[PDB]
RNA sequence: CCGGGCACUCUAACGGGACUGCCCGCGAAAGCGGGAGGAAGGAGGGGACGACGUCUGGUCAGCAUGGCCCUUACGGCCUGGGCGACACACGUGCUACAAUGCCCACUACAAAGCGAUGCCACCCGGCAACGGGGAGCUAAUCGCAAAAAGGUGGGCCCAGUUCGGAUUGGGGUCUGCAACCCGACCCCAUGAAGCCGGAAUCGCUAGUAAUCGCGGAUCAGCCAUGCCGCGGUGAAUACG
C-alpha cells in the first residue's frame, strides 16, 4: 500500500513515500527533473532504487524542507534507502554494502573566535 | 553617427555608443533611446537618418553636455576655491575633498608615491 | 562587481535598496 | 479553552510547574492538551576574558529561555480551584490569556 | 604526516561514466566548490569531443591522461653543499595527480574563450600526443635523464 | 594568567546560582542592578555575623534573601531586634517589600568564603601568612572534607617582592567538571597594600 | 570612571543624544552590555559568581 | 552632494545679532563659536569672525559664498 | 486555506546506543591488523576545560589597592577645536584586474538570531534613499526576510571593455539641537589605478581550505571592508 523512510543529510529532511507503480517521483510537488531542474547531481537520489531493480516499479512522493538542493538529494537518496527497506527488509544485504543506510554525519564546523573560520586562521607578517 | 560637441560613437550598441559621450552613461543611454523610441540594440552603423536625427535633437537639446558640462564642473570648482571655502583649499592643497584619511590611501589623489628617509628601529609595521 | 554601489550586487553587499535592487 | 504559557530559565523549573498544571486540573476540566515545549531563545554574549587588550580571548557566555504551553479547554470551576492557588516554583513566571 | 601514511580519500564515481578518474578531472577544473558548472564543462566538453571526434569521448580522455603521466621526474636535495636535482621514479598514485592537473592547467592556457571547449580541445590535442600538457610531461621527463648523473643519490 | 571561576565553571552542575528568578528585557537589568544593591549592605554590616552566601528568590514585590551566617545571632538581634532595623534598612532601598530569612553555617569550617575571610583577616591582623595557611587547611580538612587548598596572594609579610603562598590537601580537582569544589575568595586591605585570599574545599563528587 | 564625569546620570542632556550607558558597578562606559547595565568586565565576573540568573557558561 | 533638508539650519545667536544690525544698517564685527550654521542672505556684506576651536577669524561674507557654513572658511588644523 | 488527525518533519525533555562488547589473526599483557552487525567506532565529529612554573609579560585607564604628587587648582562646568591631521614606512583587511566572467529578467533550496515606539505586512507619492497611511506581533502562529552562490532565458564578445569602481561635480533622503572641520544612504554625471603582482611571506589535512549570502552584540545615526556567530556549494594533497 505505502512504505515509508525518513533521511537526513548535513542538516536536510526528506519524506520518502515509496508506492508500487510506474516509477515517477513528485518533490515537493513539481516532478523530480523539476525540482532539481538542471543539477548534475539530481540522478544521485535514486541510486538506491537501480540498486535493486526498482524505479521502474515503484512510485515516490516526497517532502523535502532543510538546507540546500545538494543536501537535500543526499536525504532524499536515504530517505529511498530506508523506504525500501520496510517494503523487503532483504534488501539490506545489498543496499547496506554501498553505503546508503548510512547517516552523513558530515555538518558544518563551528566558528571559533580568534579565528576567521572555525580554522582559517589570520595571518601575520615579520612575526 | 556624430552627436554631440564632436561625438562619434560607432559600430556599438546605440546605449553603449552614447556612454562615450562626456555626460552620457548607462542611466540617460537607455533613457534617451527610451524616449526618442530606438532600439537601444541596433548597432549604431545599423541606426537610421530619422533616428540619428531624434537622438542628435533629443540628447543635445535635454542634457548639458561635453565642453560646455566641463566648463561647468571647472567653473564650480574654480569657485569654492576662490572663496576661503575649505573644500576649495583641499583642491588648491591636492588632497582629498570628502572628508577621508590622508595619513594612507590617498594615492588616486596625490599620485604616486613620493618616498623620503625615515626612522627604522620604532616598529612602524 | 560587490563594490559598485549601483548594481544588484553592489546594492546587496552593501545591504541596501534603491533603484538596482528595488523591494520588489 | 483557558492558554496558560510559562517560561522559565531551568528546563526542570518548567517540566516540574507546568507538569503540576497538567496533573491538577485533570481532574476538573478536559484534559489538557499536554504540556507542548515550544522553542527556546538564547542570548549570547561574547566577550574579551581579561581587560586591556588581549582581543582573542573570549568565552561565551548564554542566557538561554524556555518556554510551554499546556491549554485546557472546557474550563470548570474546579480547574480553576485545583490551579488558582496552588503553585510552587520560584525560578518560574507565568501568563495565562483564555 | 608524521604518524600514519595518510590514505587516499576515495571518491564517488562519475554520474554519467561511473568512471572515479572522471570525478578526479572534474575537482581538478572545479574551483570554489562550484562543482556542477565543473561537472558542465566537462560534459559539454565530453560532447565537443563526439562532434569533431568521431571517438567516445571517455577513451579520448583516458588516453590524453596516459600520454601526460610522466614517469620520471627531478626532485630536488641537498647532498654536500649544492642542491642536486636527482631524477627519480613517479609513484602511479603521483601520476595521475600530476596529469590531470596538467591537463586542466594547459587547458586553460589556450585561446578559446569558451572554458567548455579548451578542455575538449586540450584533451584531444593531448590523445595525438601534442598540446601543452603533454610539453610539461616530456619537459619532465627530460629534466631528469639529463640530471640521470646524480642519480646515485637514488633516494 | 589560567583557569575559570570553580563555580561559574560548574553551575549547570555541583552548584546552583546566588539568584534565581525569571525576567526579561524592560525589567532584568533593573531587577538585577537591585539584586547588588540587596547583597551591597548585607556584606557591609553582617561582617562580624560571618557571610557566606545571600540567595534572593523572586516571583512579584515579595522578595525572598536568605542570607547564610556562621553566627545566625550576631544578625537576628536581641529578641530579634535587628533584624528590625535591618529587614527594614532593605525596604529603604527596595520598596519591593521583602522578607529576609536566616540560615546558620553547619561548619564554617567547610565555607570557601568563611575559611578565605577566616584567613583574609589574621593576615590584616598580621599573622605569619604560611602559618595562618596551614592552620586554615588543617581545620577544613580537620573537619570532614575530601580536600582543601589556600592561596595567599603577594607582599607576603609586608616584603617587598609580591610571592604566593600555598597549602593543600587531599583531591582537589578543578578540571573534573562534577567535583563540587567551593570557591571563596577573600581581600585584605593593609597598612603596605591588598592581599588577595583564596579558599578551595572539596566535598564528595557525584 | 571619575565621581565628577558620571554625571550621565544628570538626564538634563539638553538634548538627549548626549546620554551614554555607562556601567552600572564600575562606570567602565566603554563597552557596557544593555541587558545588564553591566561593563564586559563585570558581566564576565557576575557570571562567574552565579549572580547573573540563568546566565550560565556557552558551549556548542 | 550636501544635504540638510527641509529646514536651513542657523543658530540664532548670530541670526538674531546679525539682522538686528541690519536695522541700523551693518555694523563692525562680530564673533560666533555658531560655525554650525549655514549662511543666509541676511548675512552678506557682514564680516562675522569665527572660531578655529582657538581664534577668531574674520570672516568677510559675500553672495558667492552664501548657502554655506561659516566654519567651512575658518580653518582648524595647522599644516605645512 | 476548512473540518479533522497526530502519523511524519519538527519543537524540547527524557530514555536507549559503542565497550575492541562479538568473530578470525599475532601478542606474555596492554594492544595492532582484519571482518560482522550498526547511524556511528576503536578518543565518531566540534566545544567548555590549561599542571608545578616561566616572561621582574600586560593592565594602577574598568574596578580594587600601598606609596608619591595636586588642591583656586595636575580638581569642576561649558562652547569650539583635536583624537579624522601628512612628504612618507609597515601590519590586518575590502574590492579587483574578468568569459569557470559581468549585466538584466524569470525561477528554487538555509540556518541561527533579533523586534515597544520596536520589527515593520499591505496601499499610496517618489527613478530612488525615503515620506504618508496603516494591519498584525507582545513574537514556533505577525515582521525583519530578499538568502546569495544556484537553475532557465537574453545581452556583452576579449576591449581597460556592459571588466573594475577610486576620484570629483550636482541633486537629494535620513538620524540628530546640530552632520564645515567630520555621518550613512539614494539618483545623475564623472570613471582613476588595476591586464594577476620583486625579494620575501601567511593560512588550511574535510565538510576543512576555497567560495556565497544571512544574523547579532555596540547602537540616534555611523565611517562594519572589523568582531562574534549561521547555513549553502564543496576540493587538492600528504612519499616522507
Ligand atoms: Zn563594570
Amino acid at each position: 500500500e505505502q512504505y515509508y523512510g525518513t533521511g537526513r543529510r548535513k542538516e536536510a529532511v526528506a519524506r520518502v513515500f515509496l508506492r508500487p507503480g510506474n516509477g515517477k517521483v513528485t518533490v515537493n510537488g513539481q516532478d523530480f527533473n523539476e525540482y532539481f531542474q538542471g543539477l548534475v547531481r539530481a540522478v544521485a537520489a535514486l541510486e538506491p532504487l537501480r540498486a535493486v531493480d526498482a524505479l521502474g516499479r515503484f512510485d515516490a512522493y516526497i517532502t523535502v524542507r532543510g538546507g540546500g538542493k545538494s543536501g537535500q538529494i543526499d536525504a532524499i537518496k536515504l530517505g529511498i534507502a530506508r523506504a525500501l527497506v520496510q517494503y523487503n527488509p532483504d534488501y539490506r544485504a545489498k543496499l547496506k554494502p554501498l553505503g546508503f543506510l548510512t547517516r552523513d554525519a558530515r555538518v558544518v564546523e563551528r566558528k571559533k573566535y580568534g579565528k576567521h573560520k572555525a580554522r582559517r586562521a589570520p595571518q601575520y607578517s615579520k612575526r | 553617427a556624430r552627436i554631440a560637441g564632436v561625438e562619434i560613437p560607432r559600430n556599438k550598441r546605440v546605449d553603449v555608443a552614447l556612454t562615450y559621450i562626456y555626460g552620457i552613461g548607462k542611466a540617460r543611454a537607455k533613457e534617451a533611446l527610451e524616449k526618442t523610441g530606438i532600439n537601444p540594440a541596433t548597432r549604431v552603423k545599423d541606426l537610421t537618418e530619422a533616428e540619428v536625427v531624434r537622438l542628435r535633437e533629443y540628447v543635445e537639446n535635454t542634457w548639458k553636455l561635453e565642453g560646455e558640462l566641463r566648463a561647468e564642473v571647472a567653473a564650480n570648482i574654480k569657485r569654492l576655491m576662490d572663496i576661503g571655502c575649505y573644500r576649495g583649499l583641499r583642491h588648491r592643497r591636492g588632497l582629498p575633498v570628502r572628508g577621508q584619511r590622508t595619513r594612507t590611501n590617498a594615492r588616486t589623489r596625490k599620485g604616486p608615491r613620493k618616498t623620503v628617509a625615515g626612522k627604522k628601529k620604532a616598529p612602524r609595521k | 562587481g560587490k563594490g559598485d554601489r549601483r548594481t544588484r550586487r553592489g546594492k546587496i553587499w552593501r545591504g541596501t535598496y534603491g533603484k538596482y535592487r528595488p523591494r520588489k | 479553552k483557558i492558554r496558560i504559557k510559562l517560561r522559565g530559565f531551568d528546563h526542570k523549573t518548567l517540566d516540574a510547574s507546568a507538569q503540576k498544571i497538567v496533573e491538577a486540573a485533570r481532574r476538573s476540566g478536559a484534559q489538557v492538551s499536554g504540556p507542548i515545549p515550544l522553542p527556546t531563545r538564547v542570548r549570547r554574549f561574547t566577550v574579551i576574558r581579561g581587560p586591556f587588550k588581549h582581543k582573542d580571548s573570549r568565552e561565551h557566555f548564554e542566557l538561554r529561555t524556555h518556554n510551554r504551553l499546556v491549554d485546557i479547554i472546557n474550563p470548570n470551576r474546579k480547574t480553576i480551584e485545583q490551579l488558582m492557588t496552588l503553585d510552587l516554583p520560584t525560578g518560574v513566571e507565568i501568563e495565562i490569556k483564555t | 604526516a608524521r604518524r600514519r601514511r595518510a590514505e587516499v580519500r576515495q571518491l564517488q564515481p562519475d554520474l554519467v561514466y561511473g568512471d572515479v578518474l572522471v570525478t578526479a578531472f572534474i575537482n581538478k577544473i572545479m574551483r570554489d566548490g562550484k562543482k556542477n558548472l565543473a561537472a558542465r564543462i566537462f560534459y559539454d566538453a565530453c560532447k565537443i569531443i563526439q562532434e569533431k571526434t568521431g571517438q567516445e569521448p571517455l577513451k579520448v580522455f583516458k588516453q590524453a591522461v596516459e600520454n601526460v603521466k610522466p614517469r620520471m621526474e627531478v626532485r630536488s636535495r641537498r647532498v654536500g653543499g649544492a642542491n642536486y636535482q636527482v631524477p627519480m621514479e613517479v609513484s602511479p598514485r603521483r601520476q595521475q595527480s600530476l596529469a590531470l592537473r596538467w591537463l586542466v592547467q594547459a587547458a586553460n592556457q589556450r585561446p578559446e574563450r569558451r572554458a567548455a571547449v579548451r578542455i575538449a580541445h586540450e584533451l584531444m590535442d593531448a590523445a595525438e600526443g601534442k598540446g601543452g600538457a603533454v610539453k610539461k610531461k616530456e619537459d619532465v621527463e627530460r629534466m631528469a635523464e639529463a640530471n640521470r648523473a646524480y642519480a646515485h643519490y637514488r633516494w | 594568567g589560567n583557569k575559570i571561576h570553580p563555580i561559574g565553571f560548574r553551575l549547570g552542575i555541583t552548584r546552583d546560582w546566588e539568584s534565581r528568578w525569571y525576567a526579561g528585557k524592560k525589567q532584568y537589568r533593573h531587577l538585577l542592578l537591585e539584586d547588588q544593591r540587596i547583597r551591597g549592605l548585607l556584606e557591609k554590616e553582617l561582617y562580624s555575623a560571618g557571610l557566606a552566601r545571600v540567595d534572593i528568590e523572586r516571583a512579584a514585590d515579595n522578595v525572598a534573601v536568605t542570607v547564610h551566617v556562621a553566627k545566625p545571632g550576631v544578625v537576628i538581634g536581641r529578641g530579634g531586634e535587628r533584624i528590625r532595623v535591618l529587614r527594614e534598612e532593605l525596604a529603604k532601598l527596595t520598596g519591593k517589600n521583602v522578607a529576609l530569612n536566616v540560615q546558620e553555617v553547619q561548619n564554617p569550617n567547610l565555607s570557601a568564603p568563611l575559611v578565605a575571610q577566616r584567613v583574609a583577616e589574621q593576615i590584616e591582623r598580621r599573622f605569619a601568612v604560611r602559618r595562618a595557611i596551614k592552620q586554615a587547611v588543617q581545620r577544613v580538612m580537620e573537619s570532614g572534607a575530601k580536600g582543601a587548598k589556600v592561596i595567599v596572594s603577594g607582599r607576603i609579610g609586608g616584603a617587598e617582592q609580591a610571592r604566593t603562598e600555598w597549602a593543600a590537601q587531599g583531591r582537589v580537582p578543578l578540571h573534573t567538571l562534577r567535583a563540587n569544589i567551593d570557591y571563596g575568595f577573600a581581600l585584605a586591605r593593609t597598612t603596605y597594600g591588598v592581599l588577595g585570599v583564596k579558599a578551595y574545599i572539596f566535598l564528595g563528587e557525584v | 570612571a571619575r565621581k565628577a564625569l558620571i554625571e550621565k546620570a544628570k538626564r538634563t542632556p539638553k538634548f538627549k543624544v548626549r546620554a551614554y550607558t555607562r556601567c552600572v558597578r564600575c562606570g567602565r562606559a566603554r563597552s557596557v552590555y544593555r541587558f545588564f547595565g553591566l561593563c564586559r568586565i563585570c558581566l564576565r565576573e557576575l557570571a562567574h559568581k552565579g549572580q547573573l540568573p540563568g546566565v550560565r557558561k556557552a558551549s556548542w | 552632494p550636501r544635504s540638510l533638508k527641509k529646514g536651513v539650519f542657523v543658530d540664532d545667536h548670530l541670526l538674531e545679532k546679525v539682522l538686528e544690525l541690519n536695522a541700523k544698517g551693518e555694523k563692525r564685527l562680530i564673533k560666533t563659536w555658531s560655525r554650525r550654521s549655514t549662511i543666509v542672505p541676511e548675512m552678506v556684506g557682514h564680516t562675522i569672525a569665527v572660531y578655529n576651536g582657538k581664534q577668531h577669524v574674520p570672516v568677510y561674507i559675500t553672495e558667492n559664498m552664501v548657502g554655506h557654513k561659516l566654519g567651512e572658511f575658518a580653518p582648524t588644523r595647522t599644516y605645512r
